[PDB]
């Protein structure tokens, strides 16, 4: 089996498994650190952006398309998203795409509408819809303002060598693309066939794939790809305990020949529960002093866990009449799904919101990246007041990038990141029991994290191969024996002629002829 | 390799659907019912298998229940204490929620009618022994046997179940509707090629379009009534039947709107409203989408009706509660409407509930109640098949998709079934049954033996295949653990004989 | 810069170092005369390299270089064919066949195309390789004449994998769309596979049935099939109806467009139509009225 690894980030993997004559793209993911790299784009023109200087890169060439904020360069083009390399393996030859979580399934429509691919994506019903409203949310934000006219014009190697640190560290520069339209989104969602949990969906009578429950947010579906002999299991977004969603199916993931683990804690020192508590304290403190609170979050998962705690604290603190105003287009939809499976949500800013706006409030905004969305604008308004705070609940984006362009901000900055995804200790305990022979997981997990010296890194007895970008790694399995059923009326009889050599061994001369119908094997006498 | 199927309550008789199925060494009961219209002798279809082994658990591996109807799951609480069953009772998630609701309501009607009925106590006991199986989810109930749900339409929670132990699959398909009625699209089963297919044969006569025909008929009937204070007295036995009736009333109002008067199912229509809204996943794909963007099932009229429709001679559109029962709200309503010109009554379901069903069939003006009551009716009796079910055309279609080795007819009347059986026998090249209550079919199949080849061998033979005569040799190793097929030479090398 | 590139390719420390460099080069475009340069170099490297991973990308690069506007793929088709004969892993061969198809379409000259077609008939016979087979069908279809080609494709109509079955149907379908005329043999073959297990196959099959139906409406099917002899088109219309009532939501979509597009259906059969079985998924429903109105004119 050859697994091709097409995406660098541990969080979103896009790893393509060629196996038993059928190839599978185990995920399709949009990274979004590239987007944090560009200069933020506001719904209404912001004075700062207009009056910003250049960074004086000089060396001939570009002074138009590179800016300087607080001694860090940004780029005056639309945020461009890094996507998994498409070149190492042709998309055509990857047959079906499995998609694990709704957060991890972005960039599906890039591939389907850009680079040629004629297969059927399999994703469980919740995740499809959540992912649908999340991409629609994303498309709306970048297309709210048409500033995509400009070009980055910094991708050249030469330009990268001279320019400063923040830009310098882009692992790929040349693969960045402007966001897809709502048509491509539609095509992508159309091709997804909605498959429930534990459902044995078999592809081309070759291998059997089935979405097991992962334990993480609704729609989180780790996958097992078995063939009656080799069980390959894929382990992404697989938080153990996260309350409401159905728990992790360790037993169903047991006795797997080859385990791929990719989703894992973005922050190893997550301490989930403690951070939730601290979050709510901080919010409370600031609303008490009369300053406002800003929370940059997504439209599913973390949002609902933080809402249930806030209500409880208000009940316990009697901190009512502080409007919890959630501002996002798909807020409508978001709440609807919660229902299907004192907070006031307004799809439109400068609308119901403007009429109803009150002097103190807790506003849960458009995007955590701080580049594209509604967060940007509120950030600007509340920036200049020390009173007002911003809490980053989201692990996806590092604390410091958002701070970077908006570095001269009065707002008290608090970090409260909560990741429910398996911890390294959790992954270690999981893998003792599940007991898989070879495991493939990114380099990131192999080594201890850059920040901390300590040996928290993911280790297994078999010393597991580390993935990497553009790395085609072949694990040590040849197929040795494959099934073939025997006929009923003609064959069984003739092939039931055993001659005993040993007490526990028999031998029968089998003569028949084989019809290879729809990749299945049946021997019957001619 | 013989699979023995004996309907203890299904077969030639409609209602009390119970079908024992012995695929290999495993016994699985497919339903357990409360045939209605009989004071006694039909609470539970008598259990031959129970009389043989004292504990049911030992004899019976598993029990799958189709959905909430009293027909199918009605006598599921019989089994709490008295015959003492323990094991995984498997219903779909929508089923199990609504199942106790109808159990208890019948429990209520039975005690006001003494009778040694299951109390709520023991119904709850029986319900505590239940496992919910999601749609198209393969769950191994035993080491060997497994069961997979399918979409049966009919009502929210109608699960078509395929019990497969090995390669031989018996797929029961009870109360499945092959049209996209409201709340439900068409029932899909994939191409399993099961050995035995068991079907409902309630409609053995081919019918018109399920939705359009039923709209036309309804509207015509309503208009005909409306001339002189046209009454409505319609029995409704289910939560999702009430919703259907409400939608029909809405349609009437949309088309006509001449009379404002509207009535609802009963006091607790809040509940039905609630349950339907809850299970958005299971509902018809289109309908769910429409619900996520539009309001569903508005009703506030029931209370207004009750007071208005308290034996008064007006136009109120009352769909009463359990029509075909010994007593109830519906019986009261029928008594109120009895003997007046205003009155028209519609039998929306199959109207087959023992004695009440017989009365409906012959529609005798001089009808005698169970008690010493003389009631003479002079209203207009019309029946329409608005009940969600598959017509004999539909049965043909699903037989098509499954394409089994054989079919077995349960849950229709023998006459109807006979014709249907003949048709299926002629049409598709299969032999189909129509067994009576307590009669078993020993439909022989044969074992299909799974063995593993050497990949090398397989490859070589495949290569031989494509250029053209294809005879293939080689031996089996038989430990009874890991049956393998290996090459001449390979086998020789394995046993070490030169 | 052509000779520098040469040096960089061999200097790779490890197998996967080589891989990345090739990948990076992919992302820089190459002009008419440098494309000639690099093709040669990349062939040379291909000979001497023992890891498939790298061979595969070399092949992809080769295809990309073939597709260059300025470039004319002459003097290196022979090389490609030579490497095909003496290659050993099915994936790489399939990729090279894809490159060959790209080359074929790049220049429309009769001779070279035919050579390529013969080469791919040879590669068509490949065994327990689902992918060489599919690529071959595609190329046959793409480079094909205007009879032998058509006859060949039926062999793979009846193939183990549904994945090859589909490819065969599409290939025939393609041959039609380049101005060729399919035979009634093909019609019978299409009717034989309208009821396969796989959804893909069925989709393609009706597509073709419709194709040949429009090709030979006047022609008749002598076989009674339990009724008196009726027109080819009559039967085609019937078979497409059945599919409207088939157990898939996407198979019906195939049928609906084709059913509506059907012409010179007998007035009897056209009147009788069960196109009023519009239900369930509302996409199909909407689609089937569109053409109804187009052909109510008719």
């Amino acid at each position: 089996m050859k697994l091709y690894c097409l995406s660098g980030h541990p969080t979103l993997p896009c790893n393509v498994l060629k196996f038993k004559s059928t190839t599978i793209m185990l995920d399709c993911g949009l990274d979004m650190t590239s987007t944090l790299n560009f200069l933020p784009l506001p719904l209404v023109q912001s004075p700062r952006l207009s009056n910003l200087p250049g960074w004086s890169l000089k060396d001939g060439n570009l002074d138009k398309e590179l800016k300087e904020c607080s001694g860090h360069v940004f780029v005056d083009s639309v945020p461009e998203f890094c996507l998994p390399e498409t070149e190492l393996i042709d998309l055509s030859t990857v047959d079906v795409i499995l998609i694990s979580n709704y957060h991890c399934m972005m960039a599906l429509p890039y591939i389907t509408e850009h680079t040629g691919f004629t297969g059927t994506v399999y994703a469980t019903e919740p995740t499809v819809q959540i992912g649908r409203l999340l991409m629609e949310e994303l498309v709306n934000f970048i297309e709210r303002v048409p500033k995509a006219q400009s070009a980055s014009l910094w991708k050249n190697k030469d330009i990268q060598r001279l320019l400063p640190s923040p830009l310098k560290d882009a692992v790929e520069v040349s693969t960045w693309r402007r966001c897809y339209t709502m048509q491509e989104v539609n095509s992508a969602l159309s091709k997804i066939q909605l498959v429930g949990y534990s459902q044995k969906i078999e592809l081309f009578g070759a291998v059997q794939v089935t979405p097991l429950s992962s334990g993480y947010a609704l729609g989180s579906s780790n996958w097992i790809i078995q063939s009656h002999y080799e069980k390959v299991s894929y382990v992404s977004g697989s938080s153990l305990l996260t309350t409401h969603p159905q728990p992790m199916d360790q037993a169903s993931l047991k006795n797997s020949d080859v385990l791929v683990l990719t989703g894992l804690t973005q922050i190893p020192t997550a301490n989930p529960d403690g951070m939730v508590g601290e979050f709510c304290s901080n919010l409370a403190l600031t609303v008490r002093n009369g300053g406002n609170v800003l929370v940059p979050c997504y439209p599913s998962g973390v949002i609902y866990d933080l809402l249930e705690c806030l209500y409880q604290y208000i009940d316990s603190a009697g901190l009512s009449s502080v409007p919890l105003y959630f501002i996002s287009p798909v807020a409508n939809s978001s709440l609807e799904f919660s229902q299907i499976f004192k907070l006031k949500h307004y799809p439109s800013i400068h609308g119901d919101f403007s009429n109803d706006f009150r002097q103190p409030c807790v506003v849960f905004t458009g995007h955590p990246s701080l580049r594209f969305g509604d967060v940007v604008h509120f950030m600007e308004l509340w920036g200049k007041s020390s009173l007002n705070t911003v809490i980053f609940t989201e692990p996806d984006f590092s604390y410091l990038e958002a701070l970077a362009p908006y570095q001269p901000l009065a707002m008290k900055c608090i970090y409260c990141p909560i990741d429910t995804r398996l911890n390294f200790i959790q992954v270690s305990k999981l893998l003792k029991e599940v007991q898989p022979l070879h495991v493939v997981c990114p380099e990131q997990y192999t080594q201890p994290p850059p920040a901390q010296s300590h040996r928290m890194d993911l280790m297994i007895d078999c010393q597991p191969p580390a993935m990497s970008y553009r790395r085609a790694e072949v694990l040590a399995l040849p197929f040795k024996r494959r099934y073939e059923k025997i006929e009923i009326m003609p064959e069984l009889a003739d092939s039931l002629v055993p001659m005993e050599i040993k007490p526990g061994i028999s031998l029968a001369t089998v003569s028949a002829v084989l019809h290879t119908k729809d990749n299945k094997h049946l021997l019957q006498p001619p | 390799p013989e699979i023995r199927v004996t309907p203890l309550g299904a077969g030639q008789d409609v209602g009390r659907s119970c079908i024992l199925v012995s695929i290999a060494g495993k016994n699985v009961m497919l339903d357990c019912g409360m045939h209605m219209g009989f004071n006694d002798d039909r609470r539970f279809p008598d259990f031959s298998y129970i009389t043989q082994n004292g504990r049911l658990t030992d004899f019976l591996d598993c029990v799958i229940i189709s959905h909430f109807h009293l027909d199918h799951c009605g006598a599921l609480p019989y089994f709490s204490e008295m015959v003492g069953y323990d094991g995984p009772i498997y219903m779909t998630h929508p089923t199990q929620a609504i199942c106790p609701i109808l159990l208890e309501d019948y429990r209520k009607i039975a005690v006001d009618k003494e009778a040694n009925f299951f109390t709520s106590q023991m119904i709850k006991d029986c319900m505590k022994k239940v496992v919910a199986v999601h749609l198209h989810q393969t769950v191994q109930v035993d080491d060997e046997l497994e069961i997979k749900a399918y979409y049966a339409g009919h009502v929210l929670g109608a699960a078509m179940f395929q019990i497969k132990v090995g390669s031989e699959s018996v797929v029961y398909t009870g109360d499945y509707n092959m049209t996209p009625d409201r709340h439900l699209g068409a029932a899909w089963i994939d191409k399993c090629r099961p050995n035995l297919l068991i079907t409902e044969s309630t409609y053995a006569t081919t019918i018109r379009d399920s939705k359009r025909c039923r709209e036309r008929d309804f509207l015509k009937k309503v208009h005909e009534t409306v001339e002189r204070g046209g009454k409505v007295l319609i029995p409704v036995f289910a939560l999702g039947r009430a919703q259907e009736l409400c939608i029909l009333l809405e349609t009437f109002w949309e088309r006509m709107n001449l009379k404002v008067p509207i009535y609802f199912s009963t006091g607790l229509t809040e509940k039905a409203n609630h349950y339907y809204k809850l299970f958005i996943p299971w509902t018809n794909q289109k309908i769910r989408k429409t619900f996520v963007q539009r309001n569903m099932f508005e009703f506030k009229h029931i209370k207004a009706f009750d007071r208005a429709f308290a034996d008064n001679p007006g136009p109120m559109v009352v769909f009463a509660t359990p029509g075909m029962l010994h007593a109830g709200q519906s019986l009261q309503i029928f008594r109120k409407w009895a003997g007046n010109e205003k009155n028209m009554v519609i039998m929306p379901g199959y109207c087959v509930q023992g004695t009440v069903g017989h009365k409906i069939l012959s529609g005798q003006r001089k009808l005698e109640m169970e008690g010493r009551q003389v009631l003479e009716v002079k209203m207009q009796v019309e029946y329409m098949s608005f009940s969600a079910h598959a017509d004999a055309k539909g049965i043909m279609q699903l037989v098509g998709q499954a394409e089994p080795e054989s079919v077995l007819l349960v849950h229709g009347e023998a006459k109807k079934m006979e014709f249907l059986k003949q048709k299926i026998e002629q049409e598709l090249r299969v032999n189909c049954y129509m067994p009576a209550n307590g009669e078993t079919v020993t439909l022989l199949t044969s074992p299909s033996i799974p063995v593993g080849i050497s990949l090398g061998l397989l490859k070589r033979e495949m290569a031989q295949g494509l250029l053209p005569p294809r005879l293939l040799h080689g031996t089996l190793i038989m430990k009874d653990s890991n049956f393998r097929l290996v090459s001449s030479e390979q086998a020789l090398k394995e046993l070490g004989l030169a | 810069k052509s000779a520098a590139l040469h040096i960089d390719l061999c200097k790779a420390t490890s197998p996967a170092d080589a891989l990345q460099y090739l990948l990076q080069f992919a992302r820089k475009p190459v002009e008419a005369e440098s494309v000639e340069g690099v093709v040669r170099i990349l062939l040379e490297h291909y000979y001497k390299e023992n890891d498939p991973s790298v061979r595969l990308k070399i092949a992809s690069l080769l295809g990309l270089l073939s597709k260059t506007a300025g470039f004319s793929p002459d003097c290196i088709m022979d090389d490609a064919i030579n490497i095909l004969q003496n290659e050993k892993s099915h994936q790489v061969l399939a990729q090279l066949l894809d490159t060959l198809l790209a080359i074929g379409t790049k220049l429309p000259e009769n001779q070279a195309i035919q050579m390529r077609l013969v080469d791919v008939a040879c590669k068509h016979l490949t065994d327990t390789s689902h992918g060489v087979r599919n690529k071959c069908l595609q190329l046959l279809g793409n480079l094909g004449s205007l009879r032998d080609v058509q006859k060949i494709i039926g062999d793979y109509f009846s193939d183990q994998d549904p994945r090859v079955r589909t490819a065969a149907i599409k290939a025939m379908l393609q041959l039609h769309e380049r101005g060729l005329k399919l035979h009634q043999t093909i019609y019978n073959q299409a009717c034989k596979l309208l009821s396969d297990d796989y959804e893909q196959v069925r989709s393609a099959a009706v597509q073709l049935i419709w194709v040949v139906s429009q090709l030979y409406p006047e022609s008749i099917v002598p076989i009674p099939s339990s009724n008196e002899e009726i027109r080819l088109v009559d039967d085609a219309f019937g078979k497409i109806c059945h599919m409207v009532s088939d157990g898939s939501w996407v198979v019906r979509v195939q049928a609906a467009k084709l059913l509506g597009s059907m012409e010179q259906v007998s007035s009897h059969f056209l009147e009788q139509t069960l196109d009023k079985k519009l239900m369930s998924d509302l996409r199909r429903k909407r689609t089937a009225h569109e053409r109804a109105k187009e052909l109510y004119s008719s």
